[PDB]
């Protein structure tokens, strides 16, 4: 169940990245980032221990067996004999590598739906800044130092703070400014007029 | 300023197999198989295991002068032969329910020797030590087993033997006695001198008469005559009565049994050295948690399970993809 | 296989729903929501229906099992009994555990996306409306009652008989605030004057 | 206005642990697995078990007058012995191939108890009343098994015997036969007055020639001589003679055999009831449909399947998450 | 984990589609689409193929098993024999009707990944044009002829090459009557009212 | 203009079950399972089969005459008895460990037959010729079987037999013999003239002294004799002897036989053709690559596996959903 995230829009992985899993790499004017998630990597890790523990639990320890001896009248027996312990052994090596292979399938997609559930909560909170490009990169509009780097890294954002420039950011990169210009359309000189007819009827 | 979000990425090498795809690089993993054995068989618990070196179960059991060295061995962890333990059976015949006695000897420890019989004593009307062959020869001697008695006449006499023993030892004791029968009627007559015989034996649950007979067969080891072996356990309380005529091998030792079970008889030749692990082969001794075992099916111990295959690596981690 | 609903943008349950599984909360001009949907609901009563009828029909009834007796000569055919039956016993046990438990896995992740699809399916039928918002929720720029609510729960939306007014909403969302009144060049209550200038001529 | 979605919550408690998780509560769940039965022992639909009691199997079938109480019993549905049932043979000896017997009546299910040879018809010739041991005494009396017959001289004198025996009902009969020797050949002449001895049985099948023997052995119930039990399955149709000189344990009572398989020795004391089940262990019975059972593997019947686990509770919903 | 692409927001399937398993279906100046995608389908048949091997792989070849002789003694041992030969039949019919079952519900889930994942793609090199509809269908702001179609199939787009005349292009599909009035605002309409109010005011 | 987006789709028409619905329309699917099956039984490997007709392989390999027809018989792939298959022993009696001897055939390919004792040689003491029975007929004429030998007394007189045979084939040697006796007294002098009578047989590791019976019994095929048979595989090297009074069915034909293993008892009636393939039923021949067999648990060759289920489509592709 390959998701598109790991080898799929993100095209490549991190060497400069040491401590966890899952990282940012947040670019502000001072320094670069390169920095872990400790929170999602943990649950991931106690996912995988426990499941690399449930599994060792579930096999057992097998006990003293020793193989018999037969005389040359008891040849049904022995052939009995061979066909229990040949079947049993094919049995328990065959659910042995199907259980591997089936393990390794979901482990690969739980790391999959791990990086992709970070981009979605990492888009959340940011609703129409930063106009998303590429391989999972963000632009900020608004400038922001370290402190709103952390806090986006907290989940917290407190979006209405930093709307208006950002959003005045969306408008000076968007906005029409031939119309303006200072003035046109008349408007401004003729509606003059009609506060001086105002000013009129008020007095 | 840009916050891109990634993942951990390796100079790691390692392939897992998964469904979809052949040889997928792993950041980490774990190996879930083992290979690694030494070639030593070691203490099981720190009890060393009995070796019996060139010596047959049966031909241990009743005494093979040629095994002469492992005589006062009582205990072990398990029971080791090796491809060149062929000195059983010196003088030729049948061992009846050797598997069986194979068998109930898995689940006892250790021995108790002790004569039933004293050779000295117990048999005033018999020449008891002028029956001895060739073919059971030792070091030039001819010799015989070391737990039973051969009997013979005594110069042209010889009463009809009986004697009983009772067991007064709590555990369960095990006698083991024979039968010779010659293969010409006038060696019957020569050493015997009774046209019939017979010997029976009977303790509550057991009860066996037997009549020899003679016929000729081509020698083995310089012998055409036959000899069979018969065994039975007892009991505290209840008794045995031998009632023998012409053919008997006596009894001239018992083994006061124990509890102890997991006992084996691998055959290996791997020798003997002095650690001490929880697991043990014919290859080797195996020391991990691994659950899954790759060397040998057959095992003595708390051993990890054995399958049938090469590599079954498990991935924890991500796919190993540099940029 | 988390696919980041349950638990993840969505937080809480419900406890004042009753009846299906996955609902709506409208919060129109009169009273408040809760109702189901029976629909999409029903397909998931049947699949995992249908899943554990399928697990016991698998599974199989077996037949009278007696011990038997041995002698004290068949030690060896004694043995190979035992081990007959423990190694049977063990194979079924692993089997039936391992079976469950993968199980779970999936009927945990079907419910998930059950809940995303609704969530995807909700948002497709309303484009460019409600500015989506929290942990799943919308705004209606144009004001509807029940009926548009029970449009949307069947899947109906007549889109462009709400579009223009919706969009021209969309539009004077933004400077009203921003100054406490609103932020404009130079027309912002001056208009308002030559309102007043016209409220003052049509007196 | 919002359409904020949210899924269903409850109050419930129960977990169902995944693979990646313990202790997980979810809103509905389901139980796969049975724990609970009554400590009772029913009835296989319609018919009732037959108890033992105090009574061997062997001890049954030979008609050991200890357990004399199950005399007209016929018909059951399976076969329960209990932990006191210790009356088998009286007479000390050897039953020979009983747990083949057991199995064979594994898959029978009622019979036709019938006397072989009249009391006081077959046996013109001989004492047919006059040896019986105070071994098998009842209240004080010297009694014997009501199924075979011992077979003494007839004052100084002693006819060689034989006797023929027809089938002609059917189905396939079971038959029985004993033979004593004593210790000494004292006793053997004074019984039977032969200094040899030989019975002979043959149907179609079957043929031996059994011979008796004489030797000492430490007595068991104040007898020092034994008794060898045997017994043969015959066809419709085919016959069967016996040909007998001194040592003859003749039968008394046959058994006309019945198919309808499934039924076994299921051993227990947890009493008797009359209700109707469809499973059956030791320690009760079951009543569910779940495919899987907890309590004992040993099942008479369509049972579900047998298991080692304490826990297999399946997922039926959602997390049970509030606020 | 069903991910509601196939039978969800699309509906149907394409019969006219002849090569592969996913399309496109262009609709521009001149001609219609219907042309395959053989780059992502090659996978797919891979990893199918693949996964058919390896399960025809993993099953062993049995070798000559013959029944047994018993005389009218031996019934322990030949009851025994039957258990043996039950209890593996139960096994292996067990582990091959549950095998194929669970494989079925991965292999349908992988083709509704490998469906979204291509729709992820399009939707992602395709920044604000297009305004798309339904079931994954698109507008084209800037008009262009068979050539933009093969780049976009061959996942290039150079986006600032239309960028600015698909926004002028937006932004007068966003005019309504914007093209008609256009003083900032409801103004142009707003501008007449006044002049009533000057004309009453002068009269 | 758009670029709208879509799957492939099929008219087809086959369902795959999968766990959350049943009947689902697949594109493209791959079955996984095998019936198809000629009612032929083609040779293996390019070897030819053995059948044996209306012939149990107890009588064959005595030489009951009635199987004559597959007098030449050598070599074989697996032999197949049929439904008819009832000509055993002619005459009635018992042949020992019959099953053993069943499943030491199960793993030999190839014969040498060959004259053990030449009939006009080895015997130059008793009549050789005057013994056969009428119950052995062949075609009114009174028969016997052709590998064995009756032996008669010569007018009034009998020399004690005794005879030795020596292995210098290399190869293992099958020697079969049997032991007649009478049930009177009268016919015992009468055929052999000895109150009492013995053989005995002797290598190295089988020693038997064998003895006869008289005993009254119902007679069967207006017989009320019997013969029992037995067998013994020799080794190079080690000898044999026989020695003989009374009672010698004497060996007159051997079998050097030869490895190879997997050979079987199919029992069918389907006729033999002359193609070739590597999977022999009962039912009939396979020819396949699927993983999974559905026809017949009882398979010679490298056959594909037995299951119990009906439909196992695999499928590979998309939900057809036409619009
Ligand atoms: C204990 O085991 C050893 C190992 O088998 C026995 O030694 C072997 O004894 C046999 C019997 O004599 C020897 O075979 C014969 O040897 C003679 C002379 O060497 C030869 O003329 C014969 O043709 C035949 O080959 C064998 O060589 C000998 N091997 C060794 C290594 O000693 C020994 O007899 C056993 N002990 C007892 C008491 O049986
Ligand atoms: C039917 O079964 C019961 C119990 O299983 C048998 O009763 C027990 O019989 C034995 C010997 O027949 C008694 O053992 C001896 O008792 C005497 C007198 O007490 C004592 O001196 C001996 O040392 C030995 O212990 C035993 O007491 C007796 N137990 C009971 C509870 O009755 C019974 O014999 C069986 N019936 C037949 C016909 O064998
Ligand atoms: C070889 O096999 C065939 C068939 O399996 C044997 O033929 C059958 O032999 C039995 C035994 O005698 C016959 O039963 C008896 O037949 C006579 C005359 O028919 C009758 O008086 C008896 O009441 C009884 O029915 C049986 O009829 C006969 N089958 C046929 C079709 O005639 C044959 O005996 C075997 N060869 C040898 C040497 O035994
Ligand atoms: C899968 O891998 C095994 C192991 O080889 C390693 O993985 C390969 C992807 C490549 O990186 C090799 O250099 C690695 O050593 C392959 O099996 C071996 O193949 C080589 C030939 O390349 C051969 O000489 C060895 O004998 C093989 N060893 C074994 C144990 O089979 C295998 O070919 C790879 N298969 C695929 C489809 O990738
Ligand atoms: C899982 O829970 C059980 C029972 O605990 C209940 O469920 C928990 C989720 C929580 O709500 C508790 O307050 C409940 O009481 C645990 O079972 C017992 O746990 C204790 C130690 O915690 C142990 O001593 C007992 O022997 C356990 N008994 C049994 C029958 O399991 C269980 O331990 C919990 N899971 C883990 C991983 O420990
Ligand atoms: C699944 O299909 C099988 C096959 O039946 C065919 O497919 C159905 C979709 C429908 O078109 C039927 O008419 C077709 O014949 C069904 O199995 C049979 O169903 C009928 C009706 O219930 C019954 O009479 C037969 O005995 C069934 N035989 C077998 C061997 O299954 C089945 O009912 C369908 N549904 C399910 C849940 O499996
Ligand atoms: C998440 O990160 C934010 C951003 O730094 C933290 O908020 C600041 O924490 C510092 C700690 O030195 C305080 O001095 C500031 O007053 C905080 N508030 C600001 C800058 O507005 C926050 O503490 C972090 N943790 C959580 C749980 O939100
Ligand atoms: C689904 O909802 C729509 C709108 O909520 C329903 O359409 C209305 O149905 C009622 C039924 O009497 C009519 O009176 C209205 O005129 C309908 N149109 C509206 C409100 O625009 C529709 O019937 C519902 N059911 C289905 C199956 O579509
Ligand atoms: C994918 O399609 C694009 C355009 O649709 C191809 O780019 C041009 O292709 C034409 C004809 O194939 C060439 O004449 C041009 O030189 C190409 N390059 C331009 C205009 O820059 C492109 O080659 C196709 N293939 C790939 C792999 O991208
Ligand atoms: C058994 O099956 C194989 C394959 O199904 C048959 O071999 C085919 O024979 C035909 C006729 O010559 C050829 O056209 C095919 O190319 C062959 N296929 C393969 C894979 O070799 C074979 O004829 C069948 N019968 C026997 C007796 O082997
Ligand atoms: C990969 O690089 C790291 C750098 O810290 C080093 O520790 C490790 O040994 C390298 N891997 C190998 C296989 O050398
Ligand atoms: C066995 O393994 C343990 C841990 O793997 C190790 O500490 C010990 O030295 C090893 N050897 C012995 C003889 O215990
Ligand atoms: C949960 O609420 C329901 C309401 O119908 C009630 O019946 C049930 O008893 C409650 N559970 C507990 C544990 O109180
Ligand atoms: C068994 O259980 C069912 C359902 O619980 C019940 O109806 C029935 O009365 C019970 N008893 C018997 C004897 O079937
Ligand atoms: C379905 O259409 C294809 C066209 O490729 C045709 O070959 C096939 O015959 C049709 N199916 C049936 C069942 O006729």
């Amino acid at each position: 169940g390959l998701f598109g995230a790991i080898a799929g829009f993100i095209e490549g992985g991190w060497t400069g990245m040491i401590d966890g899993w899952y990282g940012y790499h947040h670019q502000n004017e001072q320094g670069s980032g390169y920095a872990a998630d400790q929170k999602s990597t943990q649950n991931a890790i106690d996912g995988i221990t426990s499941k690399v523990n449930s599994v060792i639990e579930k096999m057992n320890t097998q006990f003293t067996a020793v193989g018999k001896e037969f005389n040359n009248l008891e040849r049904r027996i022995e052939n009995l004999n061979k066909k229990v312990d040949d079947g049993f052994l094919d049995v328990w090596t065959y659910n042995a590598e199907l259980l591997v292979l089936l393990e390794n399938e979901r482990t690969l997609d739980f790391h999959d739906s791990n990086v992709r559930n970070l981009y979605e909560k990492v888009k959340s909170q940011l609703r129409n800044n930063a106009k998303e490009i590429g391989n999972g990169c963000f632009e900020f509009y608004h400038k922001c130092d370290d402190e709103c780097m952390e806090s986006v890294k907290n989940g917290t954002y407190d979006y209405p703070k930093y709307s208006e420039e950002s959003k005045l950011n969306r408008e000076e990169i968007d906005g029409v400014k031939l119309e303006s210009m200072g003035v046109y359309q008349i408007l401004a000189i003729y509606s003059t007029v009609a506060s001086s007819l105002v000013l009129l009827v008020s007095w | 300023d840009t916050i891109c979000v990634g993942y951990h990425a390796n100079n790691s090498t390692d392939t897992v197999d998964t469904v979809l795809e052949k040889n997928v690089t792993v950041t980490h993993s774990v190996n879930l198989l083992e290979d690694s054995h030494n070639g030593k068989l070691c203490s099981l618990n720190g009890i060393a295991p009995l070796q019996l070196g060139k010596c047959n179960v049966a031909g241990w059991l009743l005494g093979n002068p040629e095994c002469d060295l492992l005589l006062t061995a009582n205990s072990w962890s398990y029971i080791i032969e090796t491809s060149n333990s062929e000195n059983g059976t010196c003088y030729p015949g049948e061992f009846i329910d050797y598997e069986e006695l194979r068998e109930q000897l898995s689940s006892v420890s250790s021995f108790e020797k002790f004569e039933i019989f004293p050779k000295a004593s117990s048999w005033p009307n018999h020449e008891t030590t002028k029956g001895v062959t060739a073919a059971c020869s030792y070091s030039g001697a001819s010799s015989f087993y070391r737990n039973l008695l051969w009997i013979t006449k005594k110069g042209t006499s010889y009463p009809k033997l009986s004697k009983s023993y009772t067991n007064n030892k709590g555990k369960e004791v095990l006698v083991l006695w024979g039968v010779h029968h010659p293969p010409s009627v006038s060696e019957q007559q020569s050493l015997y001198q009774n046209a019939d015989a017979y010997v029976s034996v009977g303790s509550s649950k057991y009860n066996r008469r037997f009549a020899p007979e003679i016929a000729a067969r081509p020698k083995v080891r310089g012998q055409a005559g036959r000899m069979n072996y018969y065994w039975t356990l007892l009991d505290q309380g209840d008794t045995i009565t031998f009632e023998a005529t012409g053919n008997l091998i006596a009894p001239w030792y018992a083994f006061a049994l124990n509890k102890g079970s997991d006992s084996g008889i691998i055959t290996s030749d791997a020798p003997v050295h002095n650690c001490d692990t929880r697991c043990q082969t014919p290859h080797g001794a195996l020391n991990s948690s691994l659950p899954f075992q790759n060397v040998h099916p057959i095992t003595i111990g708390e051993c990890p399970k054995y399958v049938k295959s090469t590599k079954l690596r498990m991935a924890t981690g991500l796919r190993n993809v540099p940029s």
